[PDB]
């Protein structure tokens, strides 16, 4: 049946390096290391008894820079013995991982058992071939108006949510979770925190636990006490937990990495460790790859029923889009949700500014055959309108409300009635993307038919 | 004089809010803008000659 | 949202300037623009008088 | 053993150093001067010595510790005062007669020569023992009775031996355990590294406030015993007021007040004021330093000091944490430690991240607030703990958009936003209220349902009214104040009362030193029925000016709500705030 | 056979290998990874792999090929997608029977089973053949049909023996040339080093237009077929969707398009649309992806293969530009292949230059620019193809001062410049109209005058439109439209209906998906005769808020305009575009009157 | 500094230590720093200019055990006339005031070119009470400095808004303005103005408003004084 398991029933011991040359920073320099590997996981026994785990970066001759994840900090040469397990980083996956919380280095904190291994993946994973590749074309009905209308989510989107510190990101992402399904017919959720608080972990568990999705789902919790050079494993083990349950098992994943922005700043942490280059703002000039290597393992392949939708919670420093992590991300992922302080403080639930918000798999994934014939032009239009809402906002702040025309004034109401009605939700409220298109014409509708230049005639003939 | 108070009362209060909405934004991005790029050329050249 | 200004410290100094510029004209701006409307509001009063 | 080798200033180069960690504490020269080992090629151990480094000559001894910077944890903590390396600046000028601080001075860190009086505890010769378990309570003070010693988080075994009840002083053993080879002899100290966190065994979420006594801080941005705030702490702005208030009329059993970069007079002023405090805990009058432990931390201290006081403060926090105590840390100058921090960073030459910051400053920031929480502490008995930071940010170049300043305040749930305008404006304690912000009312819910259930509502309708002022007030200054409705009028007239009244809380005065939450929540009742009054008569269609007229009587009763005295407390003052709720109500409609 | 000494990230310095050239190409441990030599210390010499670094072990052997970095040209390319060292992906997946690319799998890069139906060109035996030469075509696919089989440059001789026409593989011999007494052995396909450009006979001055499709691209800001192009823009600009477009709906015989750090769903797209597409030209409806081949090197691939992808891409191009076609080889992102460089130079140690981008970008961005242009092929019978370069280069923090931008600009002719302020609020393409430029617009001249003579003119009024209205525009965002003359509102009115209508093309919708030159040409003179139509109105006394009310019927048609189907055809839509004008007039004139 | 702890700690007297050109002994701190192999920091001033510049400020203050004291006047030399700067920055963070010299205040020829408005010293309640100086200090200052911010804001308001359209106190403030920085600021190098005949000056100059108007001071200071 499975040949997996002969290479399985093999033995190898393993080479115990006393011979430690040096350490610096979070890198830990061996010598006289016997044919060193390029990422061999070793096992650094600190002189306390600890052991730390870590793998190698750079191999010279007879020599491995070891960096250890639990951090350098107690390490002797003379008393720190360091064994090359002699293959890379490689999670123990099963199906049932799922319904187990795991550290940040997927060691088990449920309490529970160590996971009863059925295969043993390697973390770093490996690109999806392109033309194994299926463009993702099935609509996600996220139940938020904002992010299935304005926007629109596939089955292997990778959008993020792009957000500052204070901003509702969390609760958005448990309701998209708690809300996310086909539009014509579960989720495993994989969760990765890198870097939370404990109230944003104890709040995420405890709204899976309530929701019910924590029987199918597999957290990978690394919190702001967890070392922080982990940060970089965390979510390679949860994209693997989840490249396994998706493409070799057959289950639709979530995947939700919350605060990749501490994931980043883990990265330009181990960066700046190093002599690497600075890139922009201090980040590593490799953190577009590191990024790519992180999100492009979403997506659908050919022959095989799985996909992964990877939701990654951004938290933007100064709420500015052009900062390193929510550029990159950008450039990577395939749109974002666009999370706003502006519309927080407004009031609104979610505060999602849709206006830098993208979405690239809306092309294909809406249409006549998805969903009704109407969304696209719709979407378009409430863009077109709710930029000129903003823009005559912005007239009517500089020269008064006096000056602004017809025009301007219609957008301007459509403006406060698109954001106090269409954008706001409740907490727990699910629109069917039908309903949601009703609501954006109603808002269209504010409108004259000669207005709506973006609407094609027929639609426009047929829906108003 | 009311109808000549009234217009120039009308274009200073535009121009106030013009300001404090267009000028004073404008040149506090564009500050914080050049602060940043100067930023990274400092960055720049002290990884230079870190090397 | 910004100006297409050369970042250096020339132009942040003139930036700078700008900046301390504008915000003392939008205050005496401002404070013009009150007394002028106390006056208005007198012309107002003497018009319905 | 080890030796000098190379010193081009704080670093030093210390050879036939084979064994020695990192991070590890290495006293370096002939006057032991303390410094960490900062990193190791083969036998060589880069050590950034932290005091002055001037004299040290190749061939100078490097004794190795061999354990980490550490808090030395134990009875005598409380009315000290120390530094970020934790040394008694008390007993240094006793011992060396001197105003300033001998290169190389290694007093004890805690008192050795005090006697302790012991009472073993229900463990017993022969019982299994397990970090964090208590074996013994030492009665150090009057506000801090049974300082609960605790077996180090690490060890655990057997009992072997257990020392009775008497007088020991905190260098000789009292207990002895064996754990595969009876290795172990615990005194009624232990040292801890500092940044290792201490260990507890679940980590609760923090449910019970903080009441501060500020009305504004523990009403409208409410803080809870074991979250983690902010406050600007420029100059002129209240710092004083809010460090003090939260040391004296605070819920916490202890006070761990760290400097970590204050300027020389600053730090005068603090350690001339703190041991004239006193706090009311008892019926008799006793200060307030008896449960308040101070790292004072000049800038002349070592920067490894000044980067490392937070990190020691900490410690001690979570320490009496362990005990099962509510702990309140006051984190004065954080920038001055991302500072400190930044210092450092240079001096290796590590890659700058933004504005010069270390990379990874905003990590060790995160990590430095997460160790900040409710926990029920290690081992048995069961207690529950707490440690509360409140860390005045101090931005560098009085600009929030710093690297730690934005860190802090992503991090910290709660700003209570000083004002130097309004602070300036002769006002207490200067809170500005259109910025300062808690994200603890949403835990606090519960509390409040269970204790004074309309209080949410209460602080929600209060900062409804506040904005709902501020808007008006701004377009009475666009427009006519006269073209204002009734309502706005009302608006405006009961903002402002709240502002005087409820928010101008004046320290010195006897009767709003501290404020009780039964009173702050008894004032809001009576603001906001107030409130309810004017605009119920508004509605009824009587002249806001009549209305007025006919009401200052309550309004005066209102604004004297301030001037009932706390001192009779409970029903005493409830019971009078009954009474002036029925006054509101008559004369309000009597009025109509 | 030399041993590896470091294993640092996507370098690997290989010890005990005296002898290896610079960009030699080496086989970098015992799964054979790809890599090219990068220094030379001695002994050592540091390599940079095509592959992932991980599980390399030091002391594994690095063979010395001997060659370079060589593409193989020949037919079977065509329609097949590729991974920067030029592995055919359809071929690893059939062989792997996995999702995932193996570390070192060595497929051909094209197929040898398939047999091609060759035809023996007008070169016989004993007739002397030069580099270049045309000596027969084989049948690639029924859009690329007589892919004409080009004996190898620096290839010269005698013919001694030539094949007949038949079924022939890859490895048979096709033709065998006498050279000083030896003889060579040619077949369908030949490698070629992607460093070294192709060689021409004269590269020649580009005279036809790129035909994108996009209105604004072909009007405003146009391309011509071997003319170098930029695209800088933040995310969400909309750089990859005119790629797209460009490929799918451009006038070029063969569309090379390659991905260097582009997401993996675009290629999937490409390689599920493109089929389903059909291309009108060959007299016959047949699919684009017959004339569109893949070079993909998704983002999460190895770093090092960016600059193979991008290489492998123009060396197709080149290719297929020998054979006379006239190509457009499409960079996903000269940016991420400078970032690739970037990562490569932090690697090896140099000096980090500006921003970090080796010193060397510049250069090597501008040799890249310079593979393209129109040119004689090398050999008779003679032949003129050209390669255009539509390359999509995306700045870091969507600012326009990155060095790669710089350095792309600095080389290229044509800048399709995109805001991202228009790029939200779904004003697709977001081509920002004031920094935007094209350098071709005078060789453009020629072709406007023989094809559409009004095009400059209606361009140079639209642009003129344009720049008065964002002046306008700035002026009344200071202080209000009140103090804006009748002509100053009708500038603006026009200025944004063009926005709103002309410029803003929907690629997604059945109508504005690929606007025809001719639509555009009509479009363009709908909008300007509707600005000059109310220009005169007004000029002749009629109030504009009356004159507006009045011929909101017109203004609406104008608008509507760009739903007409290009699919109609140009006589039915051009008399549908006459009679618009025709009724305008007329209603313009009832108004005035 | 090494003088000064001398003096003021081991003699018991006071010392006030006059530092000059502290621009100059950063730009000394560089050069000695780039003597080794130091990266410069931010502005090439080394990443411990903060550490250098808090030991020799710090050197001062007063102690318990000894009657003793030093002060410290650091005087920068701003380089561009911006507080960024890193000098400037630091030495406000680590010292306990700023007086500020004014180009403004200079090219009108007025001796010493000090303007009040950015110069504060934050320990001023201690050393301005009763016991020390004389008792209407404090509320003077305070009067002095809410007057000259008055009469800068007039010296702008009139060319905006005309002469006559001020007001009163606006006008009255303009006054105040011209007679403080002519004759309060303006020192002679070498007139010695001892603290109560500076009081005195300022009580001269704050006569001009009649006693309703003076509000910062208290009522009692008030109707002593005036
Ligand atoms: N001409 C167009 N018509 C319609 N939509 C477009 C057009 N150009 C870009 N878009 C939209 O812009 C989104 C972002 O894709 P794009 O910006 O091209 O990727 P990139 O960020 O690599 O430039 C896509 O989802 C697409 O729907
Ligand atoms: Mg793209």
């Amino acid at each position: 049946n499975k040949k997996a398991v002969e290479q399985g029933f093999n033995v190898k011991p393993r080479l115990n390096y006393n011979t430690v040359s040096g350490v610096n920073g979070p890198l830990v320099i061996l010598e006289k290391v016997k044919f060193p590997r390029y990422n061999e996981i070793v096992n650094l026994t600190l002189p306390d008894g600890t052991v730390r785990q870590g793998q190698v970066l750079e191999i010279r001759g007879d020599r491995a820079i070891v960096q250890v994840f639990e951090g350098t900090s107690g390490i002797d040469v003379k008393k720190t013995t360091v064994e090359f397990t002699g293959e890379s980083l490689r999670i123990p996956v099963s199906e049932d991982m799922l319904g187990r919380i795991f550290d940040g280095s997927g060691r088990p904190i449920d309490n529970g058992p160590k996971v009863f291994a059925e295969d043993y993946l390697d973390i770093n994973g490996s690109p999806i071939n392109p033309y194994a590749r299926i463009y993702p074309e099935e609509m996600i009905s996220t139940g938020v108006s904002a992010i299935d209308t304005m926007n629109s989510i596939a089955r292997g989107q990778k959008i993020p949510i792009f957000s500052a510190s204070g901003l509702p990101h969390n609760e958005i992402a448990a309701q998209i979770c708690r809300q996310a399904g086909l539009v014509r017919p579960n989720f495993s959720i994989v969760f990765a925190a890198m870097g939370v608080n404990l109230e944003t972990a104890r709040f995420f568990k405890q709204d899976f636990e309530e929701n019910g999705s924590l029987e199918r789902t597999s957290l990978f919790l690394n919190l702001a006490n967890d070392p922080t050079i982990e940060r970089i494993i965390t979510p390679r083990l949860a994209l693997t937990t989840a490249e396994y349950l998706a493409y070799q098992t057959e289950r639709h994943v979530l995947t939700i990495l919350t605060d990749m922005s501490s994931y980043a700043d883990a990265l330009r942490e181990v960066s700046a460790a190093r002599e690497e280059v600075p890139g922009r703002r201090g980040y590593p000039g490799y953190m577009y790859t590191d990024l790519s290597t992180i999100y492009e393992r979403a997506g659908r392949v050919e022959g095989r029923n799985g996909s992964i939708t990877q939701i990654p919670i951004l938290t933007m420093p100064n709420d500015d889009i052009t900062h390193p992590i929510p550029d990159l991300t950008g450039y990577i992922t395939e749109g974002q949700i666009f999370v706003d302080r502006q519309l927080h403080n407004k009031g609104i639930y979610p505060p999602i500014n849709v206006l830098p918000s993208l979405s690239r798999l809306m092309k294909s994934a809406i249409g006549e055959g998805m969903t009704r014939k109407d969304h696209g032009d719709v979407s378009n239009q409430l863009y077109a309108k709710y930029a000129i809402g903003k823009d005559a906002a912005a007239m009517k702040a500089v020269v008064g409300e006096e000056a602004l025309s017809i025009e301007d004034k219609l957008s301007l109401e459509f403006l406060e009635k698109f954001e106090k009605t269409f954008i706001t939700q409740g907490a727990y409220e699910d629109r069917t993307v039908f309903e949601s298109l009703d609501q954006a014409w109603s808002l269209l509708r504010i409108y004259p038919k000669e207005m709506l230049n973006r609407i094609s005639p027929k639609i426009l003939d047929e829906f108003y | 004089a009311f109808i000549i108070l009234d217009e120039v009362i009308k274009v200073t209060n535009r121009r106030v809010n013009a300001i404090e909405h267009v000028i004073i934004p404008r040149t506090e991005n564009t500050i914080a803008y050049i602060n940043s790029e100067l930023d990274e050329l400092d960055r720049e050249e002290f990884y230079r000659l870190k090397k | 949202n910004r100006e297409q200004v050369f970042p250096t410290r020339m132009t942040l100094g003139l930036m700078k300037t700008k900046l301390k510029g504008a915000n003392q004209g939008y205050s005496l701006l401002k404070r013009k623009s009150e007394a002028l409307t106390k006056r208005f509001r007198d012309i107002t009063k003497r018009i319905d008088d | 053993y080890g030796a000098i080798y190379s010193v081009s200033g704080p670093v030093v180069i210390a050879e036939n150093m084979i064994g020695c960690a990192m991070y590890e504490l290495v006293k370096v020269g002939h006057d032991n001067l303390v410094g960490e080992v900062i990193r190791i090629d083969g036998d060589k151990a880069t050590i950034q010595v932290y005091e002055e480094t001037a004299g040290l000559t190749v061939g100078d001894p490097v004794l190795r510790t061999g354990k980490p910077l550490s808090v030395e944890l134990g009875p005598g903590l409380m009315e000290t005062i120390y530094d970020g390396i934790q040394r008694p600046l008390k007993a240094i000028k006793e011992e060396s007669q001197s105003i300033y601080i001998p290169r190389g001075i290694d007093t004890p860190a805690l008192d050795r020569t005090i006697k302790w009086q012991f009472t073993p505890g229900k463990f017993q010769v022969g019982d299994h023992i397990s970090g964090g378990d208590i074996y013994g309570s030492v009665f150090e003070n009057s506000l801090i009775s049974s300082h609960k010693i605790l077996l180090p988080p690490r060890s655990r075994g057997t009992i072997t031996w257990i020392a009775p009840a008497g007088e020991y002083t905190l260098d000789e053993k009292i207990l002895e355990v064996e754990f595969d080879g009876k290795k172990s002899d615990f005194t009624l100290y232990h040292t801890w590294p500092v940044r290792v966190p201490r260990p507890v065994t679940e980590k609760l979420s923090a449910d019970y406030p903080l009441l501060t006594g500020q009305r504004v801080l523990d009403a409208l941005f409410p803080c809870v015993q074991g979250g983690t705030t902010c406050i600007p702490g420029a100059f002129g702005c209240g710092k004083t007021v809010i460090s003090q208030s939260l040391s004296k009329y605070s819920n916490s059993d202890a006070i761990i007040y760290v400097g970590c970069g204050e300027r020389g007079n600053e730090m005068a002023e603090v350690l001339m004021e703190f041991p004239e405090l006193y706090t009311e805990m008892s019926g008799t009058k006793e200060p307030i330093m008896k449960r308040t432990t101070l790292v004072a931390n000049t800038s002349n201290m070592p920067v490894a000091a000044r980067e490392a006081s937070i990190y020691t403060g900490i410690t001690l926090a979570e320490y009496f944490r362990d005990q099962g105590k509510n702990v309140s840390m006051i984190a004065d100058s954080s920038s001055r430690w991302a500072e400190a921090l930044r210092e450092i960073s240079g001096r290796l030459g590590e890659m700058p991240a933004d504005q010069g910051f270390p990379a990874y400053l905003g990590a060790k920031l995160a990590s430095f607030y997460e160790r900040a929480g409710k926990a029920v502490a290690l081992g048995s008995p069961d207690r529950t703990g707490s440690v509360s930071i409140v860390a005045a940010v101090s931005p560098a170049g009085g600009d929030f958009s710093d690297p730690v300043t934005t860190a802090t305040l992503g991090i910290t749930q709660v700003f209570w936003g000083l004002d130097k305008k309004l602070a300036q404006r002769k006002h207490f304690p200067s809170i500005n209220t259109s910025v300062s912000y808690s994200k603890y009312t949403n835990v606090l819910n519960k509390f409040y349902d269970s204790n004074y259930p309309e209080f949410p509502v209460l602080r929600d309708r209060m900062k409804e009214i506040l904005s709902n002022a501020e808007e008006l007030e701004q377009v009475v200054q666009l427009v006519g104040k006269s073209a204002l409705s009734d309502s706005d009028k009302i608006t405006l007239d009961v903002a402002t009362l709240i502002k005087e009244d409820f928010l101008q809380q004046n320290g010195y005065s006897t009767y709003d030193a501290f404020c009780p939450i039964w009173k702050t929540f008894d004032m809001m009742r009576a603001f906001i029925s107030y409130h309810d009054e004017a605009q119920k008569a508004v509605a009824n269609g009587a002249n806001w000016s009549k209305l007025a007229d006919s009401t200052g009587d309550v309004k005066h009763a209102v604004s004297s709500s301030k001037f009932f005295e706390p001192s009779r407390g409970e029903k005493e003052v409830h019971g009078e705030f009954e009474k002036l709720l029925s006054t509101m109500q008559e004369r309000f409609a009597e009025s109509t």
